[PDB]
């Protein structure tokens, strides 16, 4: 899920 | 019971002829035994702003309080106080506090606009910065005082209740209590450091208002306690927001030490300004080390579980839980500040925004783990605690990838339920 | 802890066969051991108004309360109370208060319109002037009661909270609280080991809390007088969050000043009442701290803010007070009395009919004392402290006086700043 | 003074190898010392409603709380806790509570939406039914906890004035106090039943909310104390609405029998659900008698 | 300053 989490961070 | 003269972060003489009278984020004040008199030194951490000075103490001041505009000095037995503005522009002034038989001054405090004196008989005396008295009040015996602008945080002691505290505002017109002699759940001291507890029986290493105006206290258990929701009498709670023993343990790579100690100076948002004392005694020495910074952490970490996962490294899932709690608490406090008193430094609104961001971010990591463990129920509960509609969206996407259609429907129910409230 | 029967300004028998049951501004009530019974005497200070009388007490009344219309007597163990109107218009009446096993009456009180009885279990029983009972209330154990008109000031004690107080009004139907069991910061007696052979030990066995007396002021503010001999007045009791106990008289310090700065051991104060700014009392000369027989004439002691230091009073020298140091106390005292009286008038209005003039003179004394402090501050070139003092001025005509003082002192920046205060107040006055 | 692990209507081991962890109107939980570990059994009174079960306890839980939705377990020294929902649809979860040196979990409690942990240092830790932490509060040392929905009733100990109680609501907004460390008018313990007062020094046999939301406590004096009107400060008093000693004497026809003792389970509006104990011990043993009811 | 003080009293 790191891509969705990373997507949310930015 | 013997009331001892209290000052924030003050140290005892021990086997020396010098000690620190008081100590905070502004600087430190020391006194040296000079034959029959004393030599007082006032130092600053921001060498640019103020100039370090010294003077001869012919009275034996054992009480002190330091703020950004001046220094307050007190003598517990004779009742003589002195206020010395940092700038030479403003004049020093001296006063003698009346004292009955056996009555001692137990604590003093000062702001740019107020001077406060507390006694063992419970006399509460207030003045303006020029020494003009406002009113003498009788309360429970006072053991410790701190202040910020017009607000006062006082600690009291009886033979009946134990430790209690009051929180008040010294307005232009009258004194008003937010909290009046409520229970103070600070652990009392239960040896190599015996000199300290003879010097400070309550074990109150320091106490102060946070930079954002919340009362804090730091006892012998070395836990930073912050008072939450103090504007609502029925909702007020003391929160442990830093186990400094645990932080030192983490810093030492999971090793028990005996020679590293924390001396509290101030709390700035999320960071404890302090002195790291390396040595046998738990109080700082001469010369005074440079101040350190210790980020506050919710006491939810377990040593045994931190060891299994191995300065100590923290498992992302366990770190997200603490970050969620910490963000939650700080957000709630700061929002309460802004909803009632507004800004003080000029960055609070931005701090609050970043805070809520950190909150949802840590919450989403917990949501991911719950989804990874097929725990649909726990995941839904976590989702309810989300703040941003953008975070609920991200949660939906995570549920989709995790292939949890029942979760998606229930989370989408939350989104629509909020959108519906938006139509009212 | 043993609950003892309390009465305002009551004294113990001690090593004698007589004592005072109670004592205030109206008069005094004494009891004498008459073989197997007692002889109670009710005396008055206004001999013109009332006639001293006596009667035989076959019950052993150890509780009493005196007001201007009658006298209330109480028996702590059997629970028998009796109200005796001074005038013949209404008849005496007697009642028996129900008492559980070990329950004692600890304090009684009476006004012309209310009778109150408190017990060691915390039962609060009230009646009207004819003995018609009100609802019975359960509170913390009561140790002391006083009352004025329809208002009651009660002191409670546990092993849990310590001393607390309540402030209430006994309306037509029910009891209403201004303050309910707030902390009572009265200093308790610190009894030593050399007290077991002390001459005054008898008093603290008779009155463990050391409450010499308690009462409403003539203007209706609760007062209490403990073993530390300091008069404590409750301020802002109409505002729960603002209520404060104010020490407004250190009688030990006054006696020291009266004795020309000399420490004495044979002069003591026995508190009767507070009249505006004056403590009505008995000056007890002798070994014991309580008055005996015969009773001296009442004295008067003006209240003084506890801001005087012995060492500084000696250097400037009955003790004379330096006009500058005297101004600080007078400012503080006027400030307190004005604030109290203003609250009284804005809520209860006048009672005697001259309060507004009293308040007017009060505010006058306030600004005057403040201007003397302002003058001193100007003489020492302390513009900052002077400006702070100026802000505390009340009358616009007082601001004028400050300007004139500043002009003579040749402090032009101060003058402009004071005139800013005048303008700033004019702006707020139109909103 | 010793801070012993507390649970509602819990019993000591005595000379035996088994005891009841906790006990109320929902059911009863017991633990048995076996060869190397422990064995915990969770039984119910409405057998038609809940499935009785048992499991191997490798941790040695000495704390327990039971409700209509699940069972909460706690280990006082390691700070380990476990929540087991009655329905298999919901997952069990385990969590370790941080403990400072000398700190013990002294009491735990649960509701359908809350989990509560209290310690001897006065740490008040709250969670939802899935384990998510909501707050950490510092209070006076906790000795006893109980809860109902969002309300919590806690008993605290102070060096200075002894036992006190707090009453609060853990809503969604913020924890609100109705009573904050007020006097607890309960008589402390003043022999065969020696092991019990070593097991529970404060003599609090059990404590709970009534069916109508009122905090009840049941001490060694065997009197059910009810806190009425706790919503209103000026009139909140404790009522001794039941002296079980009297009701036993009436059931005995008028003959003082030192054979019968009452073991409180719950208060359901009009009746006191309990266990009538016959024997030398004042605490129930095995097997467990049928639940009785006493009129108020 | 005694003269100004006296002026305010009356």
């Amino acid at each position: 899920f790191d891509d969705i989490l990373g997507e949310f961070e930015s | 019971f013997r009331y001892m003269p209290f000052s924030p972060a003050g140290t005892p003489f021990g086997f020396t002829d010098r000690r620190y009278l008081t100590m905070n984020e502004v600087g430190y004040v020391s006194t040296v035994k000079n034959s029959e008199q004393y030599s007082i030194t006032v130092s600053f951490f921001d060498v640019g702003r103020f100039r370090e000075y010294h003077f001869e103490d012919l009275f034996g001041y054992d009480l002190c309080f330091l703020n950004e505009k001046g220094t307050l000095f007190g003598q517990s037995k004779t009742g003589q106080i002195q206020y010395r503005p940092h700038d030479s522009i403003h004049s020093n002034w001296t006063k003698i506090i009346p004292l009955q038989a056996g009555e001692r001054i137990t604590s003093v405090a000062a702001t740019p606009v107020r001077v406060i004196v507390g006694t063992s008989l419970g006399y509460f005396r207030s003045f303006n910065q020029f020494g003009v008295p406002f009113a003498v009040e009788k309360t429970s015996p006072i053991v410790a005082l701190t202040a910020q602008n017009y607000r006062v945080f006082s600690v009291h002691y009886s033979q009946f209740h134990g430790l209690s505290y009051s929180l008040s505002e010294l307005g232009t017109s009258s004194k008003r209590y937010y909290k009046r002699e409520c229970p103070l759940p600070m652990s009392l001291p239960n040896d190599a450091n015996l000199d300290y507890y003879n010097f400070n029986p309550m074990g109150i290493k320091s106490l102060f208002f946070s930079s954002y105006g919340d009362p804090c206290i730091f006892g012998s258990d070395n836990t930073l306690l912050l008072l939450s929701k103090w504007r609502s009498p029925e909702e007020s709670k003391w929160l442990p927001i830093l186990d400094s023993n645990m932080e030192i343990w983490k810093m030492s790579g999971g090793k028990e030490t005996t020679d590293i100690h924390v001396w509290p100076l101030a709390l700035a948002y999320d960071t404890l300004n302090c002195i790291l004392v390396k040595g046998k005694h738990i109080w700082p020495e001469f010369p005074l080390p440079l101040p350190s910074e210790m980020e506050i952490r919710m006491p939810v970490f377990v040593k045994s579980k931190l060891l299994e996962e191995n300065e100590i490294q923290i498992p992302v899932s366990m770190a997200a839980e603490e970050e969620y709690l910490r963000s939650k608490v700080l957000s709630e406090l700061l929002t309460d500040t802004l909803e009632n008193d507004g800004e003080m430094y000029g960055n609070e609104n931005e701090v609050l925004a970043a805070l809520n961001g950190a909150y949802d971010k840590a919450l989403l990591r917990l949501f991911a783990s719950a989804c990874s463990d097929q725990n649909v129920e726990k995941a839904l509960s976590l989702a309810h605690e989300l703040k941003q509609d953008r975070a609920l969206t991200a949660a939906v996407k995570i549920s989709e990838r995790a292939e949890l259609p029942s979760l998606v429907k229930k989370i989408n129910n939350i989104r629509e339920a909020r959108y519906e409230q938006q139509l009212k």
